[PDB]
């Protein structure tokens, strides 16, 4: 049997300190290399450190050297890894893997704490019209901080052709969303269409009248 | 600079057999054995194969290993697909030079319902972000599966480097996705040029939308 | 049973050219193959019929390290099946074989300014080596009808050409030290094993 947990993971704004730690359970901690292994939201997986078995050499992505330390201990079979002066990139989830030799083999994979590092903090949203042109209008949720935020149409009677798609993270730090309402073509003129944002971590509470 | 190349998505039925390759670049594929990490969305990755072509224990006998000779690549190939192997599907190995490389992984989407095309809706700057000295198109995607597409933004017909925020496609309600890009500018960039293009990419087939902005 | 000579095949001095591959008989000695696969220096290192990893476990009659110099962008020949000029007229490796390849760069010690022309390598030979062959033939190879018996000119090719190995060639025509470990299964007694000494 064996498993990998890792915590030490969090929030913290850009140039902080942050210090992982995995704990292993499972097999002889003395005999495998320990790597760390992240992967940002929606990107695919990067290699970042890796530990000797003994814990003579180490080795790191060139992305992360004269930063990030790695560091084992075989007798209380754990595995850190100190992030010291952390950027903005580094934001992913970390995973702690086994080895056994250098070639290959990423054998097991914990479930990995996620680092967030990102200055902006908690801000309502701005909202904009979408003026349609069937034809579709909509809202324009720009720049609010943590996600959520909800958006209800016409006070929370309309339902019918609402799709609120997800929020992009800005390269601000800020998120930012979108919400349409596909409407029949004979309704624009009479109809209201009034949105509803509700972004309760700052509690601002913005509707906005789309017209064409 | 050794990197390892791979195809963004594959799609397949339930019961035929795909193939996903793994190209190397600037160094040489089959100097170093080869891994394939399965990751189901949400979910820490599990081997599927290791050392070229072994299976660990467990893995079932649809999954296998192969190591091209000839064109510098190695190809994993799930015979006998099911539903449950839909994944992302990354291949790693390890060079002298670079150390541990990754690629770029493929989201392997087996075949539910039939393909279909995206819906594309584009949006020019609202009247009221110009008078506040800010400007952003919104370019709304939806109903297409598989599920991954290709955004790309043509200033009057030319390339738009930055400025540019994509989503990730999400699952809808009707098992299609969904994803929207947005496009950041000036007030000053708007009005100049022509017209701003939204290319999307999906299965090979790409639907374009495009807006003016005088009015 | 005693710790194997690794640090003699590999951590070697000179090395023989491709043509008159080398080769030590390892018996009598229990192994150590931490030094091995905790490398991580070496740029190809393949092992093909055995995980390194289920190596100390295991025990064998005799091991065969063959070891010889190759321009790296034709290490990818010395794997089974692979060919070339090296796999075809040099050394050839066995469909069924079991064993492992590892090769690493070595153009700090094996390339002198002007051409290092100590290792060699074949360019002619009517049979492929047939696996583990050895073809160390200096005669002059018959192109023509009309025979040789000596100095070259057409119709007459030294079967043997050189390595220019230079400090600042290419990446791929560099000098690889590469090092073909054999492994023996007979059922007679074994004097090879892996930190396994539990057995003797
Ligand atoms: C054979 O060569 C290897 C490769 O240099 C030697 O391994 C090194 O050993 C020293 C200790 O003296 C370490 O500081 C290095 O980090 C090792 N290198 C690597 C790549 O790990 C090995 O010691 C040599 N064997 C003998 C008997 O001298």
């Amino acid at each position: 049997e064996v498993q990998l947990v890792e915590s030490g993971g969090g929030l913290v704004q850009p140039g902080g300190s942050l210090r992982l730690s995995c704990a292993a359970s499972g097999f002889t901690f003395s005999s495998y290399w320990m790597s760390w292994v992240r992967q940002a939201p929606g990107k695919g997986l990067e290699w970042v450190a890796n530990i000797k078995q003994d814990g003579s050499e180490k080795y790191y992505v060139d992305s992360v050297k004269g930063r990030f330390t790695i560091s084992r201990d075989n007798a209380k079979n754990s595995l850190y890894l100190q992030m010291n002066s952390l950027r903005a990139e580094d934001t992913a989830v970390y995973y702690c893997t086994r080895a056994g030799w250098v070639r290959g083999a990423f054998d097991i994979w914990g479930q990995g704490t996620m680092v967030t590092v990102s200055s902006a903090s908690t801000k309502g949203p701005s909202v904009f019209p979408l003026a349609p042109s069937t034809a579709a209008l909509g809202c324009l949720v720009k720049d609010y901080f943590p996600e959520p935020v909800t958006v209800s149409w016409n006070s929370g009677a309309l339902t019918s052709g609402v799709h609120t798609f997800p929020a992009v993270l800005q390269s601000s730090g800020l998120y930012s969303l979108s919400s349409v309402v596909t409407v029949p073509s004979s309704s624009l003129g009479t109809q209201t269409y009034i949105c509803n944002v509700n972004h309760k971590p700052s509690n601002t509470k913005v509707d906005k009248r789309v017209e064409p | 600079n050794f990197m390892l190349t791979q195809p963004h998505s594959v799609s397949e039925s339930p019961g035929k057999t795909v193939t996903i390759s793994c190209t190397g670049s600037s160094g040489s594929i089959a100097s170093n054995y080869v891994q394939w990490y399965q990751q189901r969305p949400g979910s820490a990755p599990t081997t599927v194969i290791y050392e070229d072509n072994q299976r660990p224990s467990g893995v079932p006998d649809r999954f296998s290993g192969s190591i091209d000779s000839s064109s510098n690549s190695a190809s994993l190939t799930i015979s006998g697909l099911k539903t449950e192997d839909e994944a992302d599907y990354y291949c790693q190995s390890y060079d002298s030079s670079n150390l541990w490389v990754f690629g770029g992984g493929t989201k392997l989407t087996v075949l539910g319902q039939p393909k279909a095309a995206p819906s594309v809706t584009l949006f020019p700057p609202s009247s009221e972000e110009l008078q506040a000295n800010k400007a952003t198109l919104v370019c709304l995607i939806s109903d297409f599966y598989p599920g991954a597409v290709t955004v790309a933004w043509k200033a009057d017909s030319s390339p738009v480097k930055a400025g540019v925020e994509t989503t990730t496609p999400s699952k809808q309600s009707n098992n299609k996705y969904a994803a929207s890009s947005y496009l950041s500018l000036t007030p000053e960039q708007w009005k100049s040029h022509r017209s701003y293009s939204c290319q999307v990419t999906h299965e090979g087939s790409t639907v374009e939308k495009t807006v003016a902005p005088t009015e | 049973t005693n710790l194997c000579p690794f640090g003699e095949v590999f951590n070697a001095t000179r090395f023989a050219s491709v043509y008159a591959w080398n080769r030590k008989r390892i018996s009598n000695c229990v192994a150590d193959y931490s030094v091995l696969y905790n490398s991580a220096s070496f740029s190809t290192f393949k092992c093909y019929g055995v995980s390194p990893t289920k190596l100390n476990d295991l025990c064998f009659t005799n091991v065969y390290a063959d070891s010889f110099v190759i321009r790296g962008d034709e290490v990818r020949q010395i794997a089974p099946g692979q060919t070339g000029k090296i796999a075809d007229y040099n050394y050839k490796l066995p469909d069924d074989f079991t064993g492992c390849v590892i090769a690493w760069n070595s153009n700090n010690l094996d390339s002198k300014v002007g051409g290092n022309y100590n290792y060699l390598y074949r360019l002619f030979r009517k049979s492929n080596l047939k696996p583990f062959e050895r073809d160390i033939s200096t005669e002059i190879y018959q192109a023509g009808s009309t025979p040789c018996n000596g100095v070259e000119g057409f119709n007459c090719y030294f079967p043997l050409q050189s390595y220019g190995f230079q400090p600042t060639n290419g990446v791929g025509y560099q000098p690889y030290r590469v090092v073909v470990l054999s492994f023996e299964l007979l059922h007679a007694p074994a004097t090879v094993c892996g930190p396994k000494k539990s057995t003797n």
